[PDB]
Parts: C-alpha cells; structure tokens; sequence
C-alpha cells in the first residue's frame, strides 16, 4: 500500500545490498561462510527441491489407497518411501480435503512451509496480507484472492502451523482422470492444491 | 512477545501481492541472506527458536514492509551481537565500505568441504525437534481445554487470537523441543505437543464463519483441561 | 476492526521519545491540518466517530511512524473521496504543483465570520455526546460482567486486550452515541455507557502486577452479565 | 527506531507539506476553509488553552475540600464553575491519588485527552511506545521511563479512555505547602502530574 514515509525500491536495494556483503564479509572471515556453500543452498532450492515433489507423493496416494492411508496415519514416513524429506519438513501431517472439507495452510506467526515437497514458500505466503486474514475469513478469502468458491455449506479448515508439524494438503483428484498415468495426473498438482488456495488444476 | 508479527485476525493490513510467477531468489543478496541460516547456526549463533525470536525483535513498521530475507539479516546481526560474534562499529563502518565501493571483492577465503556436507546432511536428513521424554502425555484427543491467557515477554507460539480460548485436542505429536525455553536461550526442555481445534464462532465472536474451524498447535503447557 | 491502531498490549514497538520540551504545533502544515478539523467536520466530510475510523483505515506502517497530524489528513482524504467532495486526480495534479512551486499562493477567498464563531462555539461549549434514552440502564456498579468476544471489521472500540475478559462494572456514565454505528456511517443510536475493571492477571496472565487494574469504558452491547 | 525503509526526515516534510497545501487549497475553494480560521484555532490551542486551566481546579481541590467533593462527583460540572470547559472535555471524571491508589491514563485506541484542561497532548501520549506499554506494564514504565517509583504494594489504575468520557488525575499535594496560596501551588501542578504519569513537583 501507499506509504509516504518509504524510499524507492531501488534505494532500498542498494542499502540491503551493501549491508549484506559488509555482513557477509565478517562471517567469511570468521570462517563460517564460504563462495561454495552459498552456491549450494541456492542450487538446492532453486533446482533441486521444489513442488515437484509433493506432486509425486499426490499422484501416488491418488492412485495407490494403500500408500495414501500410510501417508494420512504418518506423513514422514509415507514421504520417505518415495525418498523425499529433511529439512523443515521432519514432521509432515497431510490432510485429505474430501467433498465435506476443505484445507488450508498458513502460518500467522511467522512463515513456517514444508520445505521438501513445496520447497521455498512463495512471498504471498510469507507476507501479512496472506496469514493476517486466512485464519478470520477464509471463505471469503478464496474466493476474492483465488477465486476459490467453498460452497457456504462445506466446512474449512484453516490450519496454523504454530510448531515444527508441518501441514500438508491432500486435494481431490480431478473428475475426467480416471486411469491417467501418474505422469499425467502431476501435470494437474499445484504448489496451491497443497497449501489448500486452490483445487489441483480442472481438465 | 506480543509483537506485529503475531497477526492473526488483523485487518487492515492491505490485499494479497501475489505476482503471476517470481523466481526462489529475486536477488543475489538472498542467496547469501537465506545460505547465512546454516552458517550461523552450525557456528552458534542461534537455533531455529532463537532465530524466529531475532526476527520478532524487529522494527515493526521495518518487519511489515522489509524484503522477507532482510529479516533474516536482522536476525542474524541481532544474535551476533548478544554473542559477541559480531562487532557492530567494524560492521558499519564495512557497510559504508561496500555502499561506495559496491563491486569490492570479498576476504580471501578457503573453501570447506565440511560446510557442503554439513549442507547436504542438513537439508536431506533434517534437524529433527521430536524427543523422548518421561512424562506421558497429559491430554488425549477429545478433550476440552482452555489456551493459556500468559503473556509472556520472550519468545513463545501463542498467537494473541488463540488466547484464553476453549478448544477440543485432535492429536498428540509426541514430545518436542519448548519454544518457550528454546527460543529464550534456555534449552530443548521438551514438552508434549498437541492440535487443538478451534471453531471461528469461538475465535472471531457472531462474525465467523458457523462452518469453518482453525487448528491450532500446542504445547502441553499452553492447554489446560476443561472436560475430557 | 483489528488493525495495527489498537496496540494496547503490544510489545516491541520501542522506548518512548519524550523531548524535554516540543511547541504545539511543529511545522505550520500542522496548524493546517488541525484546523481542517472543525473545517470537514462543519461541511459534512464526517463525524467524531467516522473521523477515528478513517484513520483506522490508514496503511499500518505510514501510520506507526507518521507525524500525528498526517493521520488526520489521511482521514481527510478518505472522507473527502468517500462523499465525492474530494476529487483524487484533482488533489494530486495539486500536490505535484506545490511540490515545485511551494511557495505559490493559495486560492483566492473571502473571509467567513461564521467560520470564526463556530470555532469559538464549539471550543468553548464542546461538542457533548450524551444522550437521553428511553431504555434504562440494563446494568449496575458491582454487576460482574463479561466483554464480547464479537470482531466487527467497521469501526467499534472494542480492544483486543479486553475481548471476552471478565470485569466488575463501576459505574454508569448515561447513554452516548454508539462508536459502533455512528462510526460506521449508521447514525448515534445511542447506548448506555459504563466504566469496567479488569484486573492485571485477568488482562495478563500471570505476568500481571497482582496489584494493578485497567479501567475501561464500554457500551451496553459490549457486556453481558456474569454475576449481580 | 531504525527503520531502512524510512527516507529523512527532511525529504518526508517536503512530501507532506506539498500535500497538506494542496488539500488546503481545494477545502478553500469550496468555501469551507479559511486563513482566518487556520489561525483562530491555532491561537487557541498555542496560547489559550493549556495545562495552566487544570492546574487552576487541582490548586482549588487542594484548598477547598468542599470544591474536592463536586470535582469527583461531577468532574465537567465542578470545573465549569472556574469557567473551565469545552470541546473534548465535555464529560470530564477526576480521579484521586491517594496513599493507597495512583491513577495513569492513557487512550490505547487513538488519542483521546482532555483538552479544555490540559490543552492538546504531547507527542509522546499520542505514540504507539507510551500506549502500548501502560496497559501491561504500567509499574515498570512508571520507573523507566519517569523516574517514578510505585512501591510494590499500592495499586496502579490504569484508566484507558475508549469513550468521550476524559480522566483526569487529581494528584496529591505536596508536603511541605501547608498554608500556600493557590498561585503558588500551581507551580507544583504538572501536565505529567494529571495524566498520572508523575507526581506533582516536590519541594
């Protein structure tokens, strides 16, 4: 929003941009950082781990019932089996939306995400706009951010993940897909079918 | 603490900024920002509560309108400092180095093959919080409890919109690390950790949703029994 | 609604800045805009109540660290757009003119003694908000009562700090115009006012001076009995 | 505190000057403004009303325990007889320090204070830091940030003004004034020392 109090964009940069390399200078020289360890967390997440990953998990429960209860009794160990979990995502709770419920995960008190099958959050996940007005008016919130219309008569459930359980959206398999391979019932999971902000893709 | 970053149920904070696509890194300042977690964090900086603690300290108009990373930045100087890992003046004084001279090249360092696999180790097998403890667990799924109306001043999860409320437990975790102690600098002293489910009549008063709930985490401490 | 405004029981927002001495008005566009008070007010721009809810309006972060009397333009402008008589592209072709030529004339205009007597009127005899009503008091000094826990997203006076606390009613002030609908545009619809208390530890927990109580003033709709 | 968002002050003045003078030249033309008016209401609040009316009731409670009583049974009443009233004290509730009670006052919610008394408030009872803290902490920020010890064991009443009813403290006399005229206790009586944020002067 407008705030007269605030500089351009483009100074606000330049001011982070030397006040991290004067940072980064000293935690080099204390020998904690290096060229080659930035360069790796970077390429870990921006190739490596990604939402690509909850769609495996998806498309196996989806057309595996056994895999999907183990996913809903314990989802670690259900993730593990497809060799995917660490970090921040040690815990990790999946939960089913059916034609009765609807969820939908935020993190109002800071920005808590299940890092191995969604990877970095977005920054709409991160910002208060998201996470201020998710857990008071979800209903309304689908609908005018997502377009997401909740029938009024089925229930959400708004979970906010205040510890390390790290919570995670099961969504219903599209109608018309019946006997799709699971590469091709991927093409439909979203990074937004899992945080509960949208279905997985119509068609 | 009760600070602006705790923002469940506020209003007026603006709509939803949600670009049709943005890359994980916007700038190489967040690449260093965001590989500045392990590294401060293997060297003792901090742990995970105690980094969420650093940020919850910050500016409040700052924290609503930084970049997210910068917090991370904020954090992480505000840890060097109550450890004296970071001296502040040589730390302005390299800012305003790096300002006029933006494209200087950075200390002379030699690369560790230590720091990689710490990295790898870290991000594939985790940092696991669950613990074991001697305690069985208090509380089972089906009671009523009521949340905590404490208000402590250091680092806890008790989000203001949940306070004081009543509540059905739906789960039991295990034990895990206290972010009341743990964020304080206080140690792990692990309890056990339950979701409780709230329903919005409960939480937002005639205005919520008749149809809608939130589930919410707690630690044993937070919760006492109303009826089981 | 719940915005940034009502910070009673906020933490991290920093230490108080208390010069040993500060004028009145800091800079003569302060004068400007609190003389625009009686001014908008007079033309029908908005009310007491409505006044408040335009600033509660206010981007949360222009208005954490804004002079105090750019909150009152803010309300201004809302209020000027809200009931057409405030033109945007028309103000802000304005604003860059003055921008470049800031020391440009104002408009020309005659002077109004009526403005002038209504300013002297209502300094001197105020502008009283009780009000008579034909409903006697529903409540008592003693009356053990309980605050809603009701959110509305328009304007109320309805801190979060008190929602759903317990409190013992002291006294009853008469009837007054009601934030809650005049505030909204609804008219003064007017309730009875009383005064409550609230002890520390039922505000805070057990971090509460055991010693301590907060008076507060709410409106009939906003307690319900508990105990007579 | 630092925010690295925040241009200078100087560039932030500049802004709102421009806007304030622009928004001004439109309510001129419309009538509804004036540079008489402007001026009117300054005068008032910069040389008219002030802190110097309370202190006038306070001095008066302090030697006429009969005026004392009408003051706390009726505060907007009691001070209409000194001819002391007026817009934003229109109901007006003094309250009394005594050994066993002091009394703070705050508006958490805005700004809300009781000008025909104490004429328009300082900056600081205005800001967010002062108001955010009172409710919570009151003992504390008493000594921190005034000096001011509470002793452990008298209640604080923290009177947060969210109606147009004002508060006003009625702070205790000094010793060491017995037989003082009422110009010369005035000079003891403090804006601080009615809003419940210090006691009036020693000596």
């Amino acid at each position: 929003t407008e705030n007269i109090l605030r500089k351009s964009d483009e100074e606000i940069q330049k001011e982070i941009t030397a006040r991290v390399k004067a940072l980064e200078s000293m935690l080099i020289e204390q020998g904690i950082l290096t060229t080659s360890m930035i360069d790796r967390m970077a390429e870990i997440y921006e190739n490596e781990v990604g939402p690509h990953l909850g769609a495996k998990v998806v498309v196996k429960a989806w057309t595996d019932p056994e895999f999907k209860k183990r996913l809903l009794a314990d989802g670690t160990e259900a993730c593990k089996e497809l060799g995917i979990g660490g970090l921040q995502g040690e815990d990790m709770m999946w939960v089913e939306n059916t034609d009765e419920v609807h969820h939908v995960v935020v993190c109002t008190l800071c920005t808590c995400y299940p890092w191995p099958v969604l990877g970095l959050p977005p920054n709409w996940f991160k910002e208060p706009q998201y996470r201020s007005r998710v857990v008071r008016e979800p209903r309304q919130l689908l609908k005018e951010e997502f377009g997401f219309e909740v029938p009024p008569s089925k229930e959400i459930k708004v979970w906010d993940s205040s510890s390390e359980m790290r919570f995670v959206v099961l969504p219903q398999r599209p109608a018309g897909t019946d006997g799709w391979s699971e590469e091709e019932l991927a093409t439909l999971v979203t990074r937004e079918s899992m945080i509960g902000v949208e279905p997985a893709k119509a068609v | 603490m009760n600070g602006v970053y705790d923002v469940g149920g506020t209003d007026g904070l603006g709509p939803i900024n949600r670009p049709a696509d943005e890359p994980v890194f916007r700038a190489e300042w967040e690449k260093v920002a965001f590989a500045m977690f392990p590294a401060t964090f293997r060297a003792g900086f901090m742990g995970l509560d105690e980094f969420r603690f650093g940020i919850e300290q910050m500016n409040p108009a700052e924290y609503l309108e930084s970049p997210y990373y910068w917090h991370w930045i904020r954090t992480y100087i505000h840890h060097g400092v109550r450890t004296g890992k970071i001296d502040l003046e040589e730390l302005e004084r390299r800012t305003q180095y790096y300002r006029e001279n933006p494209d200087a090249p950075l200390p002379e360092h030699e690369q560790k093959p230590e720091l990689i696999e710490f990295v790898n180790q870290a991000v594939y097998g985790g940092l696991p919080a669950s613990r074991e403890v001697d305690r069985p667990p208090k509380f089972k799924e089906g009671d009523v409890v009521r949340f905590s109306t404490a208000s402590p001043k250091g680092h806890a999860r008790r989000a203001r919109y949940v306070r004081g409320k009543t509540g059905t437990v739906v789960k039991h975790h295990g034990a895990y690390i206290y972010p009341d102690t743990a964020g304080n600098g206080l140690g792990e002293c692990p309890e056990h950790l339950y979701t409780v489910r709230f329903t919005a009549q409960e939480l937002w008063g005639p205005e919520g949703d008749p149809n809608s709930s939130v589930y919410y985490d707690c630690w044993e401490p937070y919760i006492e029994l109303v009826d089981t």
